[PDB]
């Protein structure tokens, strides 16, 4: 599984599920 | 948290629900706020079949989301 690191600006955000990874972005 | 219904009839029908609800507490709750029973009810998602024991979650259901709930009867 993995981690969607959010490539935005700043936004270090690594979720390795899709629906966790966009409700964060 | 709120999802929109935005139905066939031109009708804006709003939900306050949380992620980990089911799609058939979503379908009661239409039951009880429109009469609208819950078999009758379907609620599509991101061109997905969306089962009653699956929870909003599982579809990808976020605040402010647009499901769309058609009658869907029994038998034909």
């Amino acid at each position: 599984n993995i981690a969607y690191n959010c490539c935005w600006d700043q936004c270090q955000a690594c979720f390795n599920s899709s629906p966790d990874l966009a409700d964060h972005i | 948290m709120q999802i929109f219904v935005k139905t066939l009839t031109g009708k804006t029908i709003t939900l306050e629900v949380e992620p980990s609800d089911t799609i058939e507490n979503v379908k009661a709750k239409i039951q009880d706020k429109e009469g609208i029973p819950p078999d009758q009810q379907r609620l599509i998602f991101a061109g997905k079949q969306l089962e009653d024991g699956r929870t909003l979650s599982d579809y990808n259901i976020q605040k402010e989301s647009t499901l769309h709930l058609v009658l869907r009867l029994r038998g034909c």
